[PDB]
This record gives C-alpha cells, structure tokens and sequence, in this order.
C-alpha cells in the first residue's frame, strides 16, 4: 500500500523484445 | 465404436495440445513474433498492481502489448488499452501469405465480473509493407461474438494475386460495452510461408 | 558455496498487492 | 451415440481448458487477487535453490505465498512452511458469497520421493470481515484426501445472515506425514459476487 | 453406454493433465532437477532477441539449457547448440535407476519453416557416477523419429549390474538436416527411487 | 517508443543459472 | 565509446538534494 | 616583531580555514541548503565526460547545480548553462536578514584557455518569500570582475523595513564573452538570522 | 564471508570523447 | 626581517598543508584507520536530507561514523548521536603507542545557529586490546573547550608499562548544551609505531 | 613595515589557494585531463579494503589511476603499482608546449610507516602524438627527491623544435626502496596551450 | 512524496581485512 495520499509511484517499466536478426532458433 | 471412440478422444487430444489449432502462429512471440511498440496504442493506466520488495513500493505492474502474442490466456493475462477504439502493429514471424487469423478470449464463466464486456467486438486486419506505412492492405474486418466460444477464427479475404506480408495491424474499432478499456487476451496469424 | 561459510543475501520474495480494485480482465 | 461422443469429448475439453473447472476463480493473482504476506506463515527456509549470475552467486530462490494462487502445479511450484500447521490469508478479487473452496496438489505419480506426504491433510476456510480480525467467521471445515483426485473440491458452509467477504484465511492443521514442512500448490475461492 | 464414453474421455485428461506421461520426471527443474552447465554444449549464439528499456538496447536474449527441463514447449522454448552434435549432462533429483527417457519437439503443424531440421535424429543417453566422470555407462542409443509423434519416450537398455545413477548425459550425434543449429525443447528421465 | 540502437549494451549474453547445493526443494 | 552514430546514451543522472524537515546534525 | 608577524600570519591562515571568509554560508549544501531543480536553467549539455564500467559505456558525466554550493571550486567543479542568461534558486538553511553575497570562480591563472569568459559577467539577487513566487524583491545588482580576485564579496541592499528571505535566486545576465556557456562555481549567502 | 561478490575490483573509467568539460 | 618573514610565512603554510598539524594521523579512514560500526552508538535519526532521482524519493542521506575520520571538516560534515552520550570506536592503522589526540570541530563564526552547543564537552579516550572488549584501559580524559579553537590537541597520559594499542575507544561525557544530539567532526589518534 | 608584511602573506596565501602553484595543471581530470587506462601499469592488488552494504561483502576498493590528476592528497589518496617501475599515459586537456611538470607526494612527518619509500625515484616525461605510439619524445628526465619538499617541479627539457603534445606519458624507473609498490598522489602537466 | 522509500540510510562500511592500503 502507499505510505501517503497519492504517492508517486513509477509507471511500469515495459521491457521490450524486437528481431532484429531474423528467426529465433525453433 | 469402442475403439474407434479412444480414437476419437486421442485425435480430440492431439489438436488440443498443438496450440489448439494445429497450424503455425507467426505472430507468436517465441516463435519470432514481435510488436511494434511505437505502432499500438496506448495501455490504459490502472495504478492497482503494486510491486514491492523488501516492504519498498517499486512500481505498479500494468500487462504490456507483448502478452497478446503469449500463450497464457488466464484472465487478467491481457493487454488493455483506454476506450474501445485501438490498434495493435504485429511483426510476423516470416514472410507469410495470410490465410486465417484467431481471436482467443476469456469465457464468461471465467470473468469475476460475470461478463467479457471488455473483449472487443468489431475488429479488422491489415496487411503492411513495411513498419512506417500508416494505411495497409486490408485483408479482414470481422466481428468477435462474445456468445460464441473462447476461440474464434477468422478466415483472410482471397486475392487473385497473393501479395505477401510480414507485418499485420490489428484495428479494434468496438467493444462489448466496457466504458473505460479494452482487453485482448491473443491474436495468432495464420498462412503460408514464402518459397 | 564460494567458502565454508558464505553471506548468500536473504531470500526475495517480490510481492505483489491490490490497492485500487480490479486489474483489466 | 456417433456423433454424440464427439459432442461429449468437446464438452470434455471445453470443461478442462476452463481452469479445468468452469468457475471463476476470485483468489486467482492475475484475475485480482493477492497474498496478504503479512497475514501468513513463515515461509519454510530451505536454501538449496541457488541463483548465480556470470559465475556469481546472486540468492537462493524458493517459492512465496504467491504461487498458490498461481495455475502453474508442476512438481515444486507450491509455497511450503515450516511444520504441519500453516494460515494463508488471501484477498479475493470481488466481495462475494463464498459457495466452495478448490485445493490442487500434484498426484503421487508426478512425485519424486513417490509420496506426497508434504500435501494438507486438515484444513479449514475461514472468513475474513478486515485485514486486522484475528478470528474471523468460519466458512468450513474439510480434509484433502491423499487417496483422492489431484484436484478435490469442498462446499462452503451456509452462513445464517447473507454476510460477503473479500478476505479468506486457509487454516492448515495437519499434512499427510511430512516431518519437515507442508505444501500448498494452488488454492481456489469460488462463489457469487454482490 | 454414455457413462463408457465419459469414462474414457476422462481417463485421457487425467493421463493428458499429470504430464502427459503420468510419469516422474527426476530431470524436471521445479522438481530438484538442474543443469551443470560446465558439462554442456556452448548455447547457439544468434543475437536477434533484442530486449530493450526506454529505448536502451540492453542485451540479446538466448535459451539456456534449463529450458530443456521446462514444460514449456511452445515453438522457441528451446535450448540450440550449433551444428548437428551436442552434449547436455542434467543432474537429476534423486539417486534413481534409470528406465525411460522422454523426447518432445514441436510438431511440423507448428513449425514456421514447414518442418523441424533443427530437432535431434541420432543420440544415446549415458550415466554419470559423479560431476567430473569423463566417460559414464551407456544407458541406450536411440533415433528420435521426425515423422514420429511430438512426444517420443525411449525405453532404457537391461544390463546386468542395475547401478544407479543421479547424472544424466544426453549426447547429440546427428539432427534432421537443419545446417546451422539443433534445438532441445524438453528432455525426461523416468526410473525407479533406490 | 523502441529501442534507438541495435547494439546490445551488455557484450555477453547473461545466464541466470540454477543449481542445488542442498538437496531437493519443497515438493 | 559509442557503438554508433545512432546510440543513444543518457544523460547525468541528477541526484536531487531536498530539505524537507528543518536543518541537517551540525 | 617576529611575534607580532607569527600574529599576523596565524590570524591570516585562521581566516583561511574558515571558509577564505569567516561567515557563514547560509547556502552551503551540507550546512543545509538546497537547490530548487524546477527553478534553474537546464545544464548546458557537452557529451564529452564518457562513464564507462567494465567497457561498457553507462553515461555523460555533467556537473549538476548543487556543485555552486558546494566548497570544491578547482577548474570544472562548476555547474554551467546555456547561453549568457541564466537562473539558480537556493533555499538557504535558516530564515536570515541577507547582509551580504559571495561570488567564486577560478583565477585566470588556472584556466586553460587562458581566460576566464565562462565567468558571469552582471548579475542580480533577489529574495523570495516563497516557491511560488515568480518575481521576488531585488537584494542587489552586482558585477562580478574578471580582473579582480577569485572571491568577490558583494553587500546587499539597505532596506528601512526589515524582511526575511529563506529562498533566494541568482539571476546572471551576461557572461565575460563565451559564446556557449556561462559557468558557476560558488554562490554564498551571508546574513544574520532571526 | 571474505570473498569479494565480484572478482574485478571495480572502477569507474573516465574518458573525453569531445574536447573539454565546462570550465 | 623580510626574509625572516618569508620565511615565518612558509613554515606556517608548510604546517597548515601536513594536515594542520604535521603528525601522523593512524585513524585517518584513506590510510588504514576503519570504524568498528558495531561497537559505535547508534546514528542520530533526522530524515530530512531527501534524496531523489526523476522525482522518485530514495532515502534520507545522514552521515556515517565513517566522516570522522575523513578530514573535510565543512559544517554538516560530521556524524551525531542521538543525546550527550555516544560511544565511537576506531581501528588504528597500525599498532602503535598512543601518545596524543586531536579533535576538530566548526567555529561558531561558521555554523549556522550561530553556537556550537552540538560540539563534545566532556571525553575520555580508552585502549583496547580487542575487537569484543567491553571495558579498555584508560589512556586520558580531557575537555574540549568551547572558546578555543577549531583544532584542539591532548596529550595522552604516560604509563609505567608500554602497552601498545591498535583500537580506540572515544566516549562521550556531554556536549556544549544542544538538547538533540552531539556531533563529531574528525577525531585524530597521534603515536609512535611499534 | 606592516603593510609589506600583509601583503607578504596575502601573497603567500594567493598562491596557496591557487592550486599551490598558480599555474595551469592541463592534466587534472576536472579540467580535461584524462587517464588513457589500457596504456598504464597493472594495480597493485592487496584486497583489503572492504566495502559492504547491509553486512553483504560486494567488493574491494583500491584506488585507480584517475587519483594521479585528483586534487586530494591525504595518505592513501594515491595510485600503486607493482614494483618499482611504472607507466602512466595522461591526455592533456589542451595541446600545449609543456614547459613544466609537478610530481606531488605525501610528506615523510604523515606516513604511518614513518618513511615515503613507496615515493617515486627516478622518472623521465615523454610526449606522445597517439596514444599507440610505443615510445615518444623524451621531455625531461627528473628525480623526486625524498629529502625535499612535498610538491616539487620540474623544468621540461629544452628542445630545438618546440612540438606541442596533448599525450604525455610519465615513466617511473625506481622508487625509494618499497618492496612490493609503489605509489603516485598527483602529477601535473604545465604549460602554454597553442593558439 | 516526501517518505523515503528506503526506511534506513543506506551505510557503505569499509573494513579493513589485510592490513595497510598503499600509502
Ligand atoms: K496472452
Ligand atoms: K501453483
Ligand atoms: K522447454
Ligand atoms: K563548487
Ligand atoms: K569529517
Ligand atoms: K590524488
Ligand atoms: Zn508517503
Ligand atoms: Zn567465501
Ligand atoms: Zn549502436
């Protein structure tokens, strides 16, 4: 729970993936 | 009809355990599937999902675009964005002539709510040359039945001429009625790769 | 195991808590 | 009977792939419900699972409270405490009516040691009105049967006044013969929102 | 004969839910299972998985071998090694005799290449008496079957003296044709406790 | 929006590795 | 060094400074 | 008169080691001031100071505003801002009477180039009641000179009603003729508090 | 224990890749 | 006398650089000197030096005993304890005789309140032979005078036996009247080495 | 007669202030300097101080080479390398005609050991026109005098073409009879920047 | 906010295990 009234608390950090060299092994 | 009904079961079983579909999902992100962050919408901010450590609030965990190209389809393993207009820019895994496209949500009989008013309902789906055209070809628009089963497939328009795509833009343009977001839970793409 | 007896931080157990109802479902 | 067992075998499947029971779940983590941690036992110390980094030991892991309102049932995915008696407080996703309670817990089968005397054995569900109530309203009383199905359902009292809750506590008093600690693989609340 | 029909239908998703096999597996990670990675094949390296934050390329995301003893088997939860032959040594849970071992690979319907080159054809499994035994006890050579079905179990060689072991290494000597990599998407030990 | 650069920032690509030092875990 | 002419490298992590009760041990 | 020149000497260096001035500084970060970080100009940015750790490069390195309050004034311990105008708002360590302002920067001598154009050039203080407040009550306008010594000491204004400030902002106006930027070392604050 | 967490004791490198620093 | 004065000038700049008094100092933290933070009081509580970064409040920054043997003596550079009453205890360099000590702290003319009423009063230093003794042997008590100046020095006292120490024990008595906590500066250990 | 003498210490205190010296220091890290870090000697190591945080051992501090262009010279505040020879490889903030050098050590009355042994000796500059340049063109060749003062300086060599250097590198053949290290507190680099 | 999300001042505390650093 927040410690105050409308404490600011960081959005979600959002770890992104891209292909940038092609297929993945599958 | 004895064996041939274990026979029946055991075929039921092995669809079941290919994706449930038994056809290749190249927009699968473990299979190379990717989305382009830059060309989604933006995730509807709930602030709920409080993450700690060692009693320290560290940050509020929000489900991003990524989970919709996942295969866990719990409720809540879902991707919202505000209001019930949005699109979602997929980067398939290889050069594919699409051919069908599939739609997983929830069943009602799942939600806590008692309803899957957050699914979407009019939804179409475009195919894009490359990661900076705003305006694909469009090769569906079709409509998510929320009285229909969890799984639903939509087959892609036919051309005389079959024009390969490897990126896809997944244009919500309703809801089921939910006033403040909506969720996609998975959408898969389906077709023929290149030679 | 770097020694007999070795300093290994306490177990983290991150959590995860509803403070503002319902998560989008 | 041709057809009609396939229509049966679909129903099967349609059955299992609804979290294998069809109901809504209101202590799943992801649907909205959450570990009040500070409400629970003392997670069993074990220190075995090392977690190393670039050659570099980082922690040991074990699970938390967390996973057992987490589908995941594997071998070894279940929140264990010291000891044969354990509480586990859980905040539902929705106030409701609660109607039947849901205890999983991996067959003897999938188990290494071949026996799954780490499983609850006495158990009661217990009703709470705020985090701080100490005693809170009993909503059953029930044994998972070792004999029995992995997954073993237990129907909720009927309380006299139509009172909702939106925190439960699961009392542990017993497992099925481990000397060390118990497990709890995934806990389920079902019932009727207000 | 409706209950028959239910009957059989549940008998498969009861088998279908305890692993697919109903079996034990001592190399599963959740269950006490663990890889020794000094005894393994160097991980294919490919550095497409780009895994960025606020636009911060961080690092390229690559399988580890502990996939293999992870239920996940979704195209891409893999663990490759470059070329056609590997090794992968995976200490067990406990101190068993081995019976049976279990391959699973994706199925061609799943693949997006049309086909899977990239799984194992020829390989043997042998037992390891200690983490720096250089050459172990061959437990069987066997083919795992491309045309075959997505799960394929391998029945483990009698031998005279029934030694037990609790390090297993699964050597790698061909795939199906794929020219960069083979891929391992879960690997199973099935035996008997001492 | 993504990342600015292909170029990983960490050179090697990390392994969280697993390893029991004291027996089984709970099961 | 950089890696390319495309890196985006951040800037000075600015740790703030505030007193928000009173006068610091001096 | 040698012990009249031990006097004399040792009452210089007494003077020295407090602080070149023997006053205190009502700004001086450790002593409890403060920059207001909302209410200053942006850094001029350089991307020359590249951090690296262990080759792999985390950062540019650029001295934030709370170096002008802090004691360390060797050449590049200075906070810098783009162009010739400029703002810093300190909130000082008690409620005071300002007396008086202090002004450092580098002497010629140890400058690389040779000269010391980064240097403020007109300046003026003002005394602010409160954060909010947009333009406060001027304290003095002053000039600091590029030919005079590395501190400068300026009186402020006399004023027949006595008003207290605990925030005051450094409004630079020009620069000694760098076309880039406009360096700050060290900011005082001298006065008597209530 | 005694033993470093990390082997390489650490250290922080400095280097001007466009000429000189505000002064 | 002009060369004389000159030279008088020199000598008293070469004192005031060889740490203001040209003696070794075996505390000093950068030449082997370190805090035994176990044995010390506990640290005054004052949360009000925020620390933020991108807006997010981390922690309040309070100066460890680690300051007092760190020469930079600028006002807040120093660690308190809550009340008169405090215990710091400091690991020598070197094994060493103890023959006099050093205490600094602020003039008047520099704190901010305008008296130094935090400064210590009343002290003894102890020897002791290792890290868990409770009760060391008494190597002087002395007074730091108020009205004196910055840097005070104190013999120690001379004993029949040449008992060398490597730990030193500092306890304060009283302060110079400041009802909140006591605040030490740097704290010098003078000796010759075995 | 009194005049004179304040304005004799005034004068004294002038040139203290002014980094002692009142003369450009190009190598000073603060102002531009820099350590080229792969051309220097290894650290010595001696894995004593200990730096933990909540009781948690992360790692050894030993000081780098970046403290020779650091102002601080309190005893410890210096860099040590194995031996009795050593190099250091330091980018000038500015191309310069070098004309002097300063080489600073703690004084013999605040070492603990009560002897400057780990001081350096006998040292030659030399002026480098890439940082790759295996040997360069000799400045000077100095000795730090133990029985001297703290900050002690050194004319550069006069040469018939005056080259301006931006790299400079400082040699230390011997040291005053440390066994295991020896160490530097501060080396400046003094001169005339080209215009 | 102004309550520090870290309840303590976090202390690096240096020890010294193998006698003197160079000096
Ligand atoms: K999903
Ligand atoms: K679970
Ligand atoms: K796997
Ligand atoms: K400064
Ligand atoms: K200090
Ligand atoms: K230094
Ligand atoms: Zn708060
Ligand atoms: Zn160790
Ligand atoms: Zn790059």
């Amino acid at each position: 729970g927040p410690c105050c009234s409308h404490a600011r608390i960081p959005r979600t950090p959002y770890l992104v993936l891209s292909y940038v060299n092609g297929l993945p092994p599958v | 009809t004895e064996a041939q009904a274990r026979a029946i079961v055991n075929s039921a079983l092995k669809l079941y355990s290919q994706d449930k579909t038994g056809m290749v999902d190249f927009a699968l992100e473990s299979g190379g599937g990717s989305i382009l962050s830059t060309r989604c919408s933006e995730t509807y901010e709930t602030k709920t999902a409080l993450m700690s450590l060692f009693g320290i609030p560290l940050w509020y965990f929000s489900q991003s675009p990524r989970v919709v190209i996942q295969p866990d389809i719990y409720p809540g393993n879902c991707w919202a964005f505000k209001g019930s207009q949005g699109y979602l820019v997929v980067r398939l895994s290889m050069m594919i002539h699409p051919a069908a496209f599939t739609l997983e949500h929830i069943p009602k009989t799942l939600s806590p709510t008692g309803n899957i008013s957050s699914a979407p309902k009019d939804f179409a789906v475009y195919g894009l040359e490359n990661e900076y055209q705003e305006e694909g070809q469009l090769l569906g628009q079709f409509t998510y039945d929320q009285d229909g089963e969890s799984l639903q497939m939509f087959q892609a328009l036919k051309r005389p001429d079959d024009t390969a795509f490897q990126i896809v833009e997944l244009r919500i343009f309703s809801n089921w009625g939910h006033p403040e977001y909506t969720c996609l839970y998975r959408f898969r793409v389906h077709g023929e790769p290149v030679k």
